[PDB]
RNA sequence: ACACCCAGCCGCAA
């Protein structure tokens, strides 16, 4: 996510390949959140 | 100031399809919500029009008898992911242990959890050179160099496979040959352990205007005894053995179970909701209506379900007398019987099997390559070699890292420790830097260590072989 | 947008498909929402070390 | 060109009887990779023995495991003399056999070993077929007239090889039996004694056949040898499974339902606990709760509430355990020691119990309230994470969400601490790799 | 050496089990008096303990080291194999005692540490396997 | 060599390696017909 | 997808009852009476007819790829 | 320095722990009727190895 | 891909016999039948019919493995009566058993049909 | 020492269900007769199918499986046709198998239901059960299905499509008398269909000298075989298997001596 | 060293047992003479184990003391742990 | 006598 030459500072993990194993899996992958974390406090 | 619209909207898309999740344990709900995405079945209705890699579809999807009010709003009824299965919770033979299951080979022969595995490949005429071009054509035995021993007669004159034919492992499936700067066979090959059937193939033009094609190979997967299965409650299991109908137990009315799950899957990973599912499934299949199993309902508990089942002519706790399939004698305990929803998981026994014997070898490491797709070999890690250090088997641990992985012979001087050149035919062993032609010693030592010490010598470091 | 069940089935597109995914080079891509700290809001924090 | 002169090497296929070695990541200890013998079976999976699943810390739910085939007369012999699972029943970790009967055969030995079980001639008749070390002589039955009946203890005496002497105690051993009379009679049939290779009394359990120090299999290894112990394990796993094929084991709803009097007692105990915690929080509201010395006032209030709710959960678990029948399979699975615990029985039947996050109770994410449904400034049982209901009765959504938090932290801790334990592993073993 | 009354302690070969084996192999009767003279037990223990070698030598330094290493098994052996305990509760016979001495010698010689065994990696793997069970 | 088109379904042979088209619709997606050669399928 | 011909557990004929099941459902009958009228005394075939969803009407809304 | 580095590198990820020929990996399945030392092997693995 | 074809559960290829006789050495007057390519269907019959015989001490059956379609039957009799002829009698009365049952079922069908 | 004297009584002989009672018989004999019902009764079923043209959305494997599990009547000629493996005929012949021809084409707006009635055989004595009909595949306009199918002879051990029963029910000792099952709460269990107790009593009293007998069968055919000839075929197959065992044992004991 | 002044545990441990049983069996595999009479078995492991029981193994074991001085032991004076 | 280059990323298995 960002410029091509600046991939070091570009955040990764955006725009994953859509899962199509299950209709439930598809509806799960459409409605998904993610955290920018690479300590267990934010995981709780 | 506000009221909840309904208490069961807490769950997400995956967690909604679990009925009675309050009766389960939260780690098991988490596991099944993670595994609900792996449950195959029909996924998108135009699956034959579409084609993409790693697509699964199942013969007979069934909406669950035990259902909640929210999977109907996720359109799970239209596109289910499993079959309601008559399940005996029993320790029948011993093949159910460690959460495993016994399935009915008679049912499996009737289409129970049988599925179709669609796979697709694609190739392009990516023209790079002026005359270095690849053209879809049938390769001739002598005009091109990249030969294997596969059957090349299955293709037509266009250079593509005919639909509907049978292809086995290591077969040519698209024939493309690139011309030399006469030609070189740069054709793609079907990957090992497939034995599939081609179904539908198309030709078209890509974004950059040249020819481009896709195929689609389908293979039915009769469930072997390795396939991964789970319920809607976190009931991870693999198929232990497939008995026939005459070998498994049977009720007084003739009901034989489809899947037998071990009774010790219940007490440790507390999945009482699976038992409630089974009871409500029995009463729903006996009654006719579809069971209401919303997560939070004070009008539905175990007592009313038990009374409804007892009204219909069964044991009020869901048990049922079974007879031994082999002996014919009555089982002393009374097995808990009833339909419930299981799912078939993506993880196949045929896709996970792998064997290696001195096959393809990595260009850099001179070692086995990285996994089954490349026909590589298994890793033997640090903690593995430490296991032999604990055992004290030094020569097994030597054979596992030197003789079988990458044996190699080097020539090194005896005055210095620097690796020396050696001509094999003319036998002129001579070490540069010492003018030594009489003391070079053969050393058997791995190629990984040779490349290691050559990377050190690229860093102006001198690892010297003091063999004396 | 706006097509009914019959027009979607005639067009070889699934009516049951919710959509919401891009198509880049024939591969279906979906944007997963990424959380970030809320803007224009004053916070207080206490670093331990 | 297929003539075979002496000195050649022929790479045959892997026939039966060959020696290979299995591995499962992570290899924590030296039990986790070790040798086996090759037996050729149909289908496309590795098929390994059931009690061997305790050394390789595994489960048959999707575990895939590695294979290594030696190719040397040096290597096959040294694996046959070092890495064989018959020779290495016991581990030097804690001088107890991690080779142990587990999951199904143990809880079937428990039901086959009791006094009340009696086999007709047609039952002992088939159970004697599945042996391998049987001498070929049918033992004299314990009952002759009117009809010949064999008890299971003579069968397990036929299982026990040589002359093993062992005295263990069953899990539900009454502590008052040793001091008083009937010390060697044991009306509950506890006090397992094995005399001259003959099982005399007692019901076997985890404390006798499982992975315990001084167990029956441990003495069998330390006296008879290593091959005889392997035959002992194989004979147990054959005959006990094929007796279970007749008698049958299960679990269901009827193993979770308690009596109506039991339910009334559990509800009365829960109501009394809630009234007591309301009383102590009312004492804390009007400032009469004297602080514990060395403790914060909030700390001693939380300690008193936790003590009261833990006493309540202990009492309701004791009542649920006393309400269990003899035919209840939930009780049998935990007295056998095969799987589960009595706390799991209490959580299934009576009360799930107090639920905690990082030691303390459910925190205050909102403005000093756990959930918007509960009133502000509440330190009561329901509002802070206690689950008055059970798994069988169903959970209200608030306590369901608190249990979701408990399961979530139970996933997070075991998902993040493997980084630490794997680094401690590598650090400890790289420094110690050369000590001999 | 031992405070706090921790009587549980690990020793190579379980003495009471071999005494019970010697009882139930030779079919001795605890009711009847036995034929086993006390000094047969005394010099049997004394002549046995000179053949349990750990630090093998003749000079007093190695003798002291062997006594130090063998001391716990010797101090348990003399307590279990006492004359009064044998005469009262064990009631073994002469050939039973001889078989007991020979077979405890065999068990102790089997239980000695094998040279060439890597103790460090085994120790790290043993001490580090409970690292995955404080969860 | 025979081919079948996208929608109007005319069996338009090519045999010339020209760009794909038809005289009825001209939709540039082509499929090939199942061949006259014989294949057997087990019912197991 | 499509109704199976046989029940998975026993093997009673199922494929000749889907049209009859829809016909009895259209004539104001409940699921239990419709299943009883089809002679499905055992619940293994009752769950086969009850819990099966048909997808062929969804699949026959598409234009065929040949003619 | 990155080539000589640790995990997924030369000395830890290529040499001291390495890949080997003559090995197999497969999902595992219960079997009571085999002995402790015995183990089941599929025919394809025994044929290829 | 390692699925065995279904016909080897009861077919016999070229190389093995239907019946093999092994004489047990642990106890006198014993036999080890190794009936190949049947299942518990035959073995339960053999065990029950041989337990019906009074002068047979030991006669039981087991399967070594559910994959290998093989049963083994171990018969021990009194020291005046061979286990092989005991097996022969236990089959030749079984033939009369099944034929009598077939005839009675036939006459029951004939009587029920008017 | 010898065989006993079984008796049979028939309570219901309708067109698709047969209930009979077998008395004075050991448990293993009745269990084996039950096993032979669903595993080793010969029947004619489709095993060899050849697809000529299949434009249906149901692909080749769906149609092959559905056609494989269509029952076929074999009331009289199941004994006449030999097994294909034992036929001296190569591949297939009309004496060793039955040939099926299926040809159907939809050219109408409404959905064409391709059922089992459209299957056409050569021998009139082999036909799917239509004399409701079994659905196979539904076709839209312009979609064809042309195939040829061959029907072999086999029993239930090979595949479940050769299982002739619908479902067999096997009951012995209806009200509990031998304590073969131990009921923890005997009052909570419903009485069996063949029970002989009143409402007050829960179980029969203990019988120490008893032996399992008076077996109740509720065998049910799938419409392929008649539900009364399936028992005769099962008994004949068991008798022929034990006669083969007689021949093999006699050959072995003359070979050893 | 000489016959006297020879100290090491005389119990031939499992590691050199495995090493000898491997090396000598590979010597059968490379067609060496067999020191014991054999009765109808062909596996080199079985005959090597049988002659290890017979204690007629024609190799000696050179044991490395940690000081540096070697120490030679044969097979026939070492006694089997089994 | 086999043919497929590698980095990166992501999902996922126990
Ligand atoms: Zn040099
Ligand atoms: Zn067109
Ligand atoms: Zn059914
Ligand atoms: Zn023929």
């Amino acid at each position: 996510w960002g410029d091509q030459k600046k991939a070091h500072q570009a955040r990764a993990g955006v725009s994953q390949v859509l899962n199509r194993l299950t209709f439930a899996s598809t509806l799960s992958h459409l409605r998904r959140l993610n955290s920018p974390i690479g300590l267990a406090k934010p995981r709780q | 100031t506000h009221c909840e619209i309904h208490p069961s909207m807490i769950l997400g898309v995956c967690a909604s399809i679990i009925p009675f999740p309050d009766h389960n344990q939260s780690p098991r709900n988490t596991y099944q919500s993670a595994m609900g995405k792996q449950a195959m079945g029909v996924y998108i209705t135009n699956f034959h029009v579409r084609m993409d890699t790693l697509a699964h579809v199942l013969y007979y999807p069934q909406k669950p008898l035990v259902t909640t009010r929210s999977m109907e709003y996720l359109r799970f009824r239209e596109l289910p992911a499993g079959i309601n299965s008559i399940v005996a919770i029993a320790s029948y033979t011993g093949y159910n242990q460690e959460d495993s299951v016994i399935m009915n080979r008679s049912a499996v022969d009737r289409g129970f959890f049988r599925s179709v595995f669609y796979r697709s490949y694609k190739e392009q005429e990516s023209k790079k050179g002026f005359d270095q071009e690849e053209v879809f054509e049938k390769p001739t035995r002598e005009t091109c160099q990249g030969m294997r021993h596969a059957i090349y007669d299955k293709l037509d004159d266009d250079g593509l496979i005919a639909p509907g034919v049978r292809v086995s492992g290591d077969d040519v499936i698209i024939g493309k040959t690139v011309t030399l700067p006469t030609k070189r066979d740069c054709s793609t090959f079907l990957r090992t352990s497939e034995t599939g059937i081609v179904d539908q193939v198309m030709v078209t033009l890509n974004q950059e205007g040249y020819k481009f094609c896709k195929i689609r190979v389908r293979s039915v997967r009769i469930p072997q005894i390795g396939d991964k299965f789970a319920s809607r409650h976190g009931q991870k299991g693999t198929c232990g053995i497939q008995y026939r109908q005459e070998d498994m137990p049977f009720t007084c009315e003739g009901i034989t179970p489809d899947i037998i799950i071990n009774p010790h899957a219940i007490p440790s990973r507390m999945t009482i909701g699976h038992l409630i599912e089974c009871l409500q499934g029995k009463v729903s299949a006996n009654k006719g209506e579809i069971g209401d199993a919303t997560p939070f309902n004070d009008a539905v508990n175990v007592q009313k379900i038990s009374n409804l089942l007892s009204d219909y002519g069964y044991h009020l706790r869901g048990n049922e007398v079974l007879y031994n399939g082999f002996t014919g004698r009555k089982i002393t305990s009374q097995i808990f019987i009833g339909p419930t929803y299981y799912q078939r998981l993506k993880h196949m026994v045929d896709d996970k099997i792998h064997s290696r014997a001195r096959g393809p070898i990595q260009i850099l490491n001179r070692q086995p390559m990285e996994g089954r797709s490349r026909d590589g070999g298994l890793r033997f890690g640090e903690m593995e070699r430490d296991c032999q250090i604990a055992h004290g088997a030094a020569q097994f641990l030597r054979e596992r890292l030197f003789e079988a992985s990458d044996p190699y012979q080097v020539h090194v001087c005896n005055l210095c420790g620097i690796m020396a050149i050696a001509n094999t035919r003319t036998h002129t062993y001579e070490c540069r830097g010492c003018r030594n032609k009489t003391q070079i010693s053969l050393v058997r030592m791995p190629y990984a260590c040779k490349l290691l010490f050559q990377e050190l010598m690229s860093m102006s470091i001198a690892p010297r072989m003091m063999s004396v | 947008n706006g097509l009914t069940d019959r027009d979607l089935c005639e067009l070889n597109e699934c009516p049951l498909d919710p959509g919401g995914y891009f198509i880049i080079n024939g591969s279906e891509k979906v944007l997963i929402a990424q959380e970030k700290m809320a803007t224009n809001t004053v916070y207080v924090f206490a670093k331990k070390d | 060109d297929l003539h075979l002169q002496t000195g050649y090497k022929v790479e045959r296929h892997m026939c039966d009887g060959d020696i290979v070695i299995f591995n499962r990541q992570p290899t924590l200890h030296k039990m986790s990779m070790m040798g086996h013998r090759v037996r050729i079976l149909p289908w496309s999976t590795f098929r390994l023995n059931l009690s061997v699943t305790t050394p390789y810390n595994a489960d048959f739910d999707g575990d895939e495991m590695n294979l290594h085939l030696p190719q040397s007369l040096e290597t096959r012999a040294e694996i046959q003399e070092l890495a064989m699972v018959p020779r290495m029943i016991v581990t030097p970790q804690s001088n107890r056999p991690v080779m142990g009967i587990v999951q199904d055969t143990l809880t079937a030995v428990r039901k086959f070993t009791k006094r009340d079980v009696f086999l007709e001639r047609g039952e002992v008749m088939n159970l004697l077929m599945f042996l391998s070390t049987w001498d070929g002589k049918v033992p004299q039955p314990a009952i002759l007239k009117p009809r010949p009946l064999w008890t299971g203890k003579q069968i397990f005496s036929l299982i026990i090889p040589g002359h093993i002497n062992c005295i263990r105690t069953h899990s539900t051993h009454p502590d008052d039996e040793d001091s008083g009379p009937y010390k060697h009679i044991s009306p509950g049939d506890t006090k397992v004694v094995v005399e001259n290779g003959e099982l005399i009394m007692g019901i076997l359990c985890k404390k006798s056949l499982g992975t315990s120090a001084g167990s029956l299999v441990h003495i069998s290894y330390l006296e008879m040898g290593h091959d005889i112990t392997r035959l002992f394990y194989s004979n147990i796993q054959t005959v006990i499974n094929n007796w279970l094929l007749i008698e049958g084991h299960t679990i269901g709803i009827g193993d979770s339902i308690a009596d109506s009097k039991t339910y009334q007692d559990i509800q009365n105990t829960i109501k009394k606990a809630k009234q007591d915690v309301i009383e102590v929080i009312e004492k804390a509201h009007n400032n009469e709760l004297e602080p514990t010395p060395g403790n914060t006032l909030r700390q001693t209030f939380e300690n008193q509430v936790n003590r009261i709710l833990n006493d309540a959960r202990d009492k309701t678990g004791s009542s649920a355990q006393k309400s269990l029948s003899e035919y209840n399979n939930f009780k049998s699975m935990v007295v056998s020691g095969a799987k589960g615990s009595k706390i799991n029985i209490s959580q299934v039947i009576a009360v799930v119990g107090q639920q905690n996050v990082e030691g303390k109770r459910i925190p205050f994410g909102f403005k000093h309230r756990t959930l918007p449904h509960f009133i502000k400034d509440d330190y009561g049982p329901e509002s802070r994470g206690f689950v008055e209901n059970s798994y069988l009765a169903g959970l209200t959504p608030t306590e369901f969400f608190f249990h979701a938090m408990g399961g979530r932290e139970g996933l997070i801790d075991t998902a993040v601490k493997t980084a630490e334990t794997g680094y401690i592993q590598r650090r400890l073993i790289k420094s110690m790799e050369s000590v001999m | 050496i031992f405070p706090t009354g921790d009587s549980k302690v690990v020793l190579p070969c379980n003495l009471l089990r071999m005494i019970w084996n010697a009882q139930k192999i030779f079919h001795i009767n605890p009711r009847l008096p036995s034929d086993l003279h006390p000094i047969k037990v005394v010099e049997g223990v004394k002549e046995l303990s000179k053949k349990l070698v750990i630090v093998n030598g003749d000079d007093p330094l190695s003798r002291q080291a062997q006594e130090n290493a063998t001391l716990l098994f010797n101090i348990h052996l003399r307590s279990t194999l006492c004359s009064r305990r044998m005469a009262e509760e064990f009631r073994l016979s002469g050939e039973a005692f001889d078989w007991l001495l020979g077979e405890i010698e065999s068990k102790f010689n089997q239980a000695i540490a094998h040279p060439g065994e890597m103790v460090g990696a085994l120790a790290a793997q043993s001490l580090g396997e409970p690292a995955t069970q404080m969860t | 060599m025979i081919y079948i088109c996208g929608e109007c379904h005319t069996e338009n042979e090519i045999k010339s390696r020209d760009p794909i088209r038809c005289r009825e619709c001209g939709y540039r997606i082509m499929y090939k017909k199942r061949t006259k050669r014989l294949v057997v399928f087990d019912a197991r | 997808m499509i109704i199976p011909v046989r029940c998975f557990t026993c093997g009673k004929i199922v494929g000749n009852k889907w049209e009859a099941y829809l016909g009895l459902l259209q004539a104001e009958y409940t699921e239990g009476d419709a299943l009883d009228a089809l002679g499905l005394k055992r619940y293994c075939c009752r769950r086969m007819l009850l819990a099966h969803v048909d997808l062929i009407e969804k699949l026959l809304n598409y234009a065929p790829l040949e003619k | 320095k990155q080539r000589l580095k640790g995990k997924e590198g030369r000395v830890r990820g290529n040499l001291m722990g390495k890949r080997v020929d003559f090995s197999a990996r497969t999902v595992i399945t219960p079997d009571p009727n085999l002995s402790i030392d015995q183990v089941g092997v599929p025919r394809s693995i025994a044929a290829n190895m | 891909m390692n699925a065995p074809p279904a016909f080897e559960s009861f077919l016999l290829f070229e190389g093995e016999k239907k019946i093999t006789i092994n004489k047990d050495t642990k106890v006198p007057n014993a036999c080890l039948f190794t009936i190949n390519k049947e299942d518990h269907t035959l073995g339960n019959i053999i065990k029950s019919q041989l337990l019906k015989d009074p002068q047979v001490l030991f006669a039981g059956y087991k399967v070594p493995h559910p994959l290998e379609h093989k049963i083994i039957i171990r018969v021990q009799t009194t020291p005046d009566y061979s286990p092989q002829e005991a097996f022969t009698n236990a089959i030749t009365d079984l033939i009369s058993e099944l034929s009598l049952l077939e005839e009675r079922f036939r006459v029951a069908i004939k009587d029920k049909q008017e | 020492p010898y065989a006993n004297q079984p008796t049979v009584r028939i309570t219901e002989l309708t067109d698709e269900n047969v209930k009979f009672i077998i008395e004075n018989t050991d448990l293993a004999v009745a269990n084996s007769i039950r096993r032979v019902f669903i595993a080793e009764v010969p029947i004619i079923a489709i095993d060899w199918v050849q697809i000529d043209a299949n434009s249906s959305v149901l692909h080749d494997e769906f149609i092959a499986h559905r056609l494989g599990l269509i029952p076929l009547t074999s009331d009289d000629i199941v004994d006449k046709l030999q097994y294909s493996r034992d036929c001296t005929c190569e591949e297939f012949c009309p004496e060793c198998s039955v040939e099926f021809t299926l040809d159907v084409r939809c050219n109408e707006d409404q959905t064409r239901h391709v059922t089992s009635r459209d299957l056409i055989s050569n021998s009139p004595r082999v036909i799917p059960v239509t004399s409701d009909d079994i659905l196979i595949v539904k076709l839209r306009k312009g979609q064809e299905l042309r195939l040829r199918a061959y029907a072999k002879k086999g029993f239930g051990k090979e595949h479940a499509k050769w299982n002739p029963t619908a479902g067999v029910a096997f009951e012995y000792d209806p009200d509990n008398a031998l304590r073969h099952t131990v009921y923890p709460k005997p009052e909570e269990w419903p009485k069996s269909e063949y029970s002989e107790l009143d409402e007050d009593e829960s179980q029969a009293p203990y019988d120490p000298n008893g032996k399992p007998e008076r077996f109740y069968y509720n065998v049910e055919s799938c419409g392929s075989l008649r539900p009364e000839t399936i028992v005769l075929s099962a008994l004949s197959g068991l008798k022929k298997k034990l006669s083969d065992l007689q021949t093999q044992l006699s050959h072995e004991i003359q070979s050893d001596v | 060293q000489a016959n006297q002044k020879r100290i090491t545990t005389p119990y031939m441990t499992k590691y050199e047992r495995a090493r000898v049983l491997g090396t000598r069996a590979l010597q059968i595999a490379m067609c060496a003479p067999v020191m014991v009479e054999l009765e109808g078995e062909t596996d080199p492991l079985l005959i090597a184990m049988k002659e290890l029981k017979a204690r007629k193994i024609p190799i000696i074991i050179r044991r490395y003391l940690p000081d540096g001085s070697y120490e030679d032991w044969g097979v026939d004076e070492l006694i089997i742990s089994d």
